[PDB]
């Protein structure tokens, strides 16, 4: 039994998309879907219902304006359309279904959601910028090393040290959009100073959605 | 168009201690809810259904009560793996609405953050912007304050933040800031400082830089 969904996508504003979400397992037909939002960072909240047996669709009126939900029992997939695109809809869309609960319409089977983000923004790699502190004498035993990886776009982006070879002290932060309509971030690893510049600390970033595959040696 | 509050937004509770969560229905919803569990980046999790019943598989430790407009779900000793979300749903009526959702976490002993400051790359000046920045790791608890200073200049609306998960080993947040400026307004100025406020502190750290140092 597994609920998949449709892949991460990227729109203009003022596009429609539509999200599908492909069952497995059990008779879709027999009981209903639900089609969830989340907002980065936000709560979850209920955008819709549709019994695919009948067609009949109940919304929160919040989405009923913009959003249609509709089911093909033919492909035992449910799909879920905005129109009029917006920065605002960017969250993740998540179908549901509930059919091993026994007594109610709670939502036992979720799919792994589908991120839409709504930018006017071009796809566009990031410029590397190594953070290292001033100089130098410097702690100890102690420092924080980094890797600034600013003005790109879409999301995500893999941040790693030293090939993977670096994993311990490392935090790569949440993303952050900017005024740009771009995205900037920031990777710091803690090490040990008397270690330092014994070791060199490389620190590998890629974009796949612009091809690219950058490189900083970080030294202050 | 019924609303889901839960109290608290925020709980803590140390390894092995009980939580508890509820919620406030606006309007009497009889035995009709469910609670979920999320985690960072995972689906939803059902626990319970239908105010009080155990979906198979979810361990004892999870129990909810209550009908009409007021339930709560407990957790008789908190465990690692029960730091996430937890959200309130009502199935009732016309909209299914859920509530804004509990953030459960990790009580551990208070400790600072260690700040470090680091100056613009001469890489970066060249595209003529910099960025200054600020890293505030390992602290607990999140509640963190960070002002930047430009020659003694509070700065207002020229910088943003980020904030990691809890760690799963130390159970600490680490925090950082940065101050964007263009490269003019940068070379004019000299002295470049973070100020942090937080519990464990017991008066403000500042790190600070100047350009030519």
């Amino acid at each position: 039994v597994q609920l998949v969904q449709s892949g991460a996508e990227v729109k203009k504003p003022g596009a429609t998309v539509k999200i599908s979400c492909k069952s497995s397992g059990y008779n879709i037909k027999d009981v209903y879907m639900h089609w969830v939002q989340q907002a980065p960072g936000k709560g979850l909240e209920w955008m819709g219902r549709i019994d695919p047996a009948s067609g009949d669709t109940k919304y929160d009126p919040k989405f009923q304006v913009r959003v249609t939900i509709t089911a093909d029992t033919s492909t035992d997939t449910a799909y879920m359309e905005l129109s009029s695109l917006r920065s605002e809809d960017t969250a993740v869309y998540y179908c549901a279904t509930g059919m091993w609960v026994s007594t109610g319409y709670a939502l036992d089977f979720w799919g792994q959601g589908t991120l839409v983000t709504v930018s006017s923004a071009s796809t566009k790699g990031p410029s590397v910028f190594p953070l290292a502190p001033s100089s130098k004498s410097t702690s100890g035993g102690t420092a924080a090393l980094g890797c600034l990886v600013k003005d790109y776009f879409p999301e995500p982006v893999t941040v790693s040290w030293n090939s993977g070879a670096l994993t311990s002290g490392v935090h790569t932060f949440p993303a952050v959009l900017q005024s740009s309509g771009l995205y900037s971030l920031s990777s710091v690893v803690t090490v040990p100073s008397s270690s330092l510049g014994t070791q060199t600390y490389i620190c590998n970033v890629n974009h796949k959605p612009s091809n690219t595959k950058v490189d900083k040696k970080v030294e202050p | 168009d019924i609303v889901m509050t839960q109290s608290p937004d925020s709980l803590a509770v140390s390894l092995g201690e009980r939580a508890t969560i509820n919620c406030k229905a606006s309007q009497s919803v009889t035995n009709d809810v469910a609670w979920y569990q999320q985690k960072p980046g995972q689906p939803p999790k059902l626990l319970i259904y239908y105010a009080s019943n155990r979906y198979t598989g979810v361990p004892d430790r999870f129990s909810g009560s209550g009908s009409g407009t007021d339930f709560t779900l407990t957790i008789s000793s908190l465990q690692a793996e029960d730091v996430a979300v937890y959200y309130c749903q009502q199935d009732y009526s016309s909209p299914y609405t859920f509530g804004q959702g509990t953030k459960v976490e990790i009580k551990r002993t208070v400790a600072a953050p260690s700040v470090f400051i680091f100056p613009p790359s001469d890489e970066q000046l060249k595209s003529g912007t910099a960025s200054v920045v600020c890293l505030l790791n390992n602290f607990y608890p999140r509640e963190a304050k960070v002002q930047w200073k430009v020659d003694n200049a509070l700065q207002s609306g020229n910088s943003q933040e980020s904030v990691t998960e809890q760690d799963s080993k130390d159970s600490t947040y680490s925090l950082s800031s940065t101050l964007t400026l263009s490269k003019a307004d940068y070379e004019k100025h000299k002295v470049y400082a973070c100020e942090v406020t937080h519990q464990g502190l017991s008066s403000p750290v500042t790190k600070s830089f100047n350009r030519g140092e």
